[PDB]
């Protein structure tokens, strides 16, 4: 299902050209709302008091095909940043009149072009109506991947075209962008509809728009090749843009007049259509995530809340965790207890944290695996998942295990544990006060006792997304802090980001923690090297953990374990966005901070400038204890 | 006929060729018309020919005697011939090639071809007889305000655009285009000097171009200046139109002889009677077809 749009700026009988458009498989039609030759004086006499009417009626299609069907678009003659002041004086008040108009008609989306370096005063007048009436329309920013003059022919003999490499110069028009909504805010309702040349721009270029609110893909009919049978294609370099902008489900909107003369219009889609079809189908992590692309949730706390029974399904519905989880402990059975030992050693295992007993299980389907003889004990803080555990114990494991409803940290344990076997990791491994609770069930570990996890380290790598650094944004609250979503993690299926640059590990917690001082704060510089121009909005958060010896569980993306879905990347947004140039080093600072009470992450970006200290004193955001 | 008058040109016996856009209401379509009296235009029931195009007229031109070349808002650029006995219209050729809005027309100096530029930023070259682009050209970075063919020479043309530059063509170079301030509107080549050409500017300002080496220039109208129309006498005069709702009449050296404020809306097209030289006919938006006494 590609959504697709037809642009005209000829639109003579309203009704048949929607219905045309119709016919040929567009979902909407882009056009303009008063005539685009139709310009119009609003100051001097005699041409101010021109008879109407000034355009078409309403009442020429449904206020539900205004809706659904019509993208209005500002008329090319408008232009607020011209030299004369004049033109900016009538501009003004026709592009007022014209965004009126379309939210008198309820358009669902309006065009306005970035054609040129200052668009100030368009800003300004697109703020103005913003801020006029209570409606919602979306405005998609026409702007293109290569200005006009950058693709221009070289054909003025006295003014030749660049054959240098400009590598700032060739990302113009994001520049253009990015100054637009700057201007305007970070509006929600601005968008970015990118315009796509016949030669695409270096991949750098390309890249700059990784992170924007693409809402829509305009593709010229001239960019289309023809084949050996006289139909429109593209080439192998559109194709993968083409790809890349259905990942972010734009609307594809068909602009220009038709050239392949031949064939019915319908090709122009059927291509897109047909690309559409052929591209690699959604993996089982990617088809367990869609609808979750960039929704911010808070990161659960286990130890603080007692989860519900639907959160513990979700964790349980990873077969290739606990198939991990059982060869780890599957592998140390082996190693404590040797083939003639058999059937004098029983091991101690104790489960802590055992949920509703997958670990459990898993111990259980490892020690008949591994054929040595175990003691479980399942250890739950949670009295709620202690009824299953209790049910699960009468109806099926019997007196091999015994549940503890207790704090682990409490517990008072009737013999010391030859293996501890744990799942107390988020996001960002130690976010769930994995530590903490290790530590104080570490008493009752035996002096040759492993912990499964033996090991795991949190990953940090900055990002550009000014898509999600407004959803950040947007969850500001009443009776808190202004500030305060910004200075908070989220867990979220990062999606429309530029990671930029290779993440690097943060914070790394050993179990055993033999070291006789103990502390688990921390405090980490990491400098990362930037290669391309771009803005810094937050941090991604990953992390990687040692069940035992080789056998490993991961969510950074370059060793991501195959088919574990349990966890996505979590994010450290900043308060204020970083210009980054090529070549610069993003150095960021992160502390893991604890009182009696509470654990806490700050955090800072240091260069190429100082931002504020993140969370102080947990001010915004802490992790119970 | 629709209210919004863009074009008016005579041909060499007196008649004069109308052509009008709906800007507003329900149809946005265009229309072309011959007027043999042209003291009877704009009234349609007595009129020659007339005919409905689909779309609207941004700019036309004759083409010689019986043709009619149309730059339309839906990409085409037209033609459209009179028949054996000049009472219809028929179309002979609407090639959509342009991208966007063909703003302006231009029939070169042979007459076998014709220049069009467009809002798509292209100017095309065209040929009549074949009905096919020969040559097109993004020279441009912005829209194709004017273009005006060379009187004499058929390789040579002016184009100019909203990115501030009039290019001077010439088709037999490898690069055929040269750049030669307010954004540049209207263009007219001088019609007994094959080097100079005068150009209007978007702030209302009349500019006289030798093309060796803005160099003489007058502050005519308040507002931007939409057409250049030099007149059929020996020592010709110049019209100028305006978005200013003026006519004005200049001699050689850009002065204020003659001024018309006979216009209520936008000044869109001016053509000098071939029969009576003082004769200066303007059409507007205000569906006025105003014939103008000038005191030459
Ligand atoms: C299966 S998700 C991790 C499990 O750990 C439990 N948990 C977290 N901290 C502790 C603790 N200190 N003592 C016992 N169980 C805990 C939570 O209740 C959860 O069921
Ligand atoms: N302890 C856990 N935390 C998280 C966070 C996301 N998925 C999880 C699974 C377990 Br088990």
């Amino acid at each position: 299902r590609v959504s697709s749009g037809r642009d005209l700026n000829c639109v003579p009988e309203i009704a048949d050209t929607l219905g045309a458009v119709a016919k040929q498989g567009f979902d909407f039609l882009c056009m303009p709302v008063f005539h685009p030759r139709f310009k119009r004086e609003f100051i001097q006499e005699p041409a101010k008091n021109r008879p109407g009417p000034q355009t078409r009626s309403d009442l020429l299609l449904s206020g539900r095909d205004w809706n659904t069907l019509i993208v209005g678009k500002l008329s090319p003659w408008i232009r607020p940043d011209s030299k004369v002041e004049k033109i900016r004086r009538n501009s003004e008040a026709a592009m007022l009149q014209e965004l009126n108009f379309g939210a008198y008609l309820g358009l669902p989306a309006f065009l306005l072009p970035l054609n040129q370096e200052d668009n100030t005063n368009l800003a300004r007048v697109l703020t103005n109506h913003i801020h006029t009436g209570h409606h919602s329309s979306m405005f998609w920013m026409r702007v293109p991947l290569v200005a006009p003059e950058d693709l221009r022919d070289d054909i003025i003999e006295n003014a030749p075209t660049t054959h240098t490499e400009e590598y700032s110069g060739e990302e113009k028009t994001w520049m253009w962008w990015h100054n637009f909504r700057t201007l305007c805010d970070y509006s929600k309702r601005i968008a970015v509809a990118l315009e796509i040349g016949a030669d695409l721009p270096s991949n750098h270029v390309i890249d700059r728009w990784l992170g924007e609110p693409i809402k829509a893909a305009i593709l010229p009919t001239s960019i289309f090749l023809t084949n050996k049978k006289g139909f429109p294609v593209l080439s192998k370099m559109h194709q993968r843009l083409i790809f890349r902008l259905l990942k972010l489900e734009v609307q594809f909107i068909i602009t220009g007049t038709n050239h392949h003369s031949e064939k019915e219009f319908c090709s122009y889609l059927q291509y897109l259509e047909y690309l559409s079809q052929n591209r690699p189908p959604p993996n089982a992590y990617e088809l367990f995530a869609k609808g979750y692309e960039d929704y911010l949730q808070s990161p659960l706390q286990p130890l603080m809340d007692n989860l519900e029974s639907q959160t513990y399904e979700v964790f349980e519905k990873d077969p290739i965790k606990y198939s991990q989880y059982q060869q780890a402990i599957y592998k140390c059975l082996l190693d404590r207890v040797p083939e003639e030992e058999k059937d004098t050693n029983v091991q101690v295992l104790m489960v802590l944290g055992a949920g509703r007993g997958p670990l459990v299980n898993a111990s259980l389907r490892a020690a008949k695996q591994a054929d040595r003889r175990i003691k479980l004990y399942a250890v739950e803080k949670n009295p709620n998942a202690v009824v299953t555990l209790e049910n699960w114990q009468f109806e099926e494991w019997g007196s091999q295990v015994t549940v503890v409803s207790s704090d682990m940290r409490e517990w008072v344990a009737p013999e010391k544990a030859d293996i501890i076997v744990s799942e107390l990791l988020g996001s960002f491994a130690d976010n769930e006060l994995s530590p903490e609770c290790l530590d104080g069930a570490q008493h009752f570990l035996k002096d040759d006792g492993v912990s499964i996890p033996g090991e795991y380290t949190s990953f940090l790598a900055p990002i550009s997304s000014s898509k999600l650094y407004n959803e950040v944004r947007a969850c500001r609250e009443k009776d808190r802090d202004p500030e305060a979503q910004f200075e908070m993690p989220y867990v979220v299926r990062l999606h429309n980001f530029h990671q930029l640059s290779a993440p690097q590990p943060c914070f790394t917690f050993s179990h055993p923690n033999r070291d006789p001082m103990i502390d688990n704060n921390r405090y980490c510089t990491l400098e990362f090297p930037v290669e391309v121009n771009t803005v810094l909005h937050g941090f991604a958060g990953y992390f990687e953990t040692v069940l035992y010896q080789d056998i490993t569980l991961s969510i950074r993306p370059e060793t991501h374990s195959p088919g574990m879905f349990s966890w996505f990347p979590i994010l450290f947004p900043i308060k204020q966005p970083i210009t980054v140039r090529e070549g610069q080093t993003i150095c960021v600072r992160f502390w893991r901070c604890s009182n009696s009470k509470k654990v806490w992450y700050e955090w800072a970006v240091t260069a190429p400038v100082c931002s504020a200290i993140h969370n102080p004193t947990g001010r915004s955001y802490t992790i119970g204890l | 006929m629709e209210r919004q008058l863009e074009a008016a040109r005579y041909r060499s016996d007196g008649a004069l060729l109308l052509g009008a856009s709906s800007l507003s209401g329900r149809c946005w379509a265009g229309s072309l018309w011959l007027f043999k009296d042209p003291c009877a235009a704009p009234n349609e029931g007595f009129c020659s020919a007339g005919v409905q195009t689909e779309a609207g007229v941004a700019d036309l031109t004759w083409v010689g005697e019986r043709g009619i070349l149309v730059a339309s808002d839906s990409g085409a650029v037209e033609l459209w011939e009179l028949d054996e006995n000049e009472t219809l219209i028929v179309s002979k050729f609407c090639k959509y090639e342009h991208d966007d809005i063909v703003s302006t027309v231009s029939v070169l100096s042979s007459g076998t071809q014709a220049v069009s530029g467009s809002k798509d930023i292209c100017i095309k070259v065209w040929d009549l007889a074949q009905q096919v682009v020969l040559s097109s050209y993004r020279a441009h970075a912005a829209q194709v305000t004017c273009v005006a063919a060379s009187p004499h020479k058929d390789s040579v043309f002016l184009s100019c655009s909203e990115d501030n530059r009039i290019l001077l063509w010439d088709t037999r170079c490898p690069k055929p285009a040269s750049q030669i301030g307010y954004l540049p509107t209207s263009l007219a080549w001088h019609p007994q000097q094959s080097e100079v050409f005068v150009f209007g500017d978007e702030n209302g300002t009349v500019s006289l171009v030798d093309t060796k080496s803005c160099v003489l220039s007058s502050a005519v109208h308040s507002q931007c200046v939409t057409g250049l129309v030099f007149s059929p006498h020996s020592v010709p005069f110049l019209a100028s139109l305006s978005e200013d709702c003026s006519l004005a009449v200049l001699d050689s050296s850009l002065s204020e002889l003659f001024r018309s404020q006979a216009h209520r809306d936008f000044v869109r097209d001016a053509t000098w009677s071939p029969l009576n030289h003082s004769l200066l006919t303007t059409v507007g938006w205000d569906h006025q077809v105003v014939h103008h006494v000038v005191p030459t």
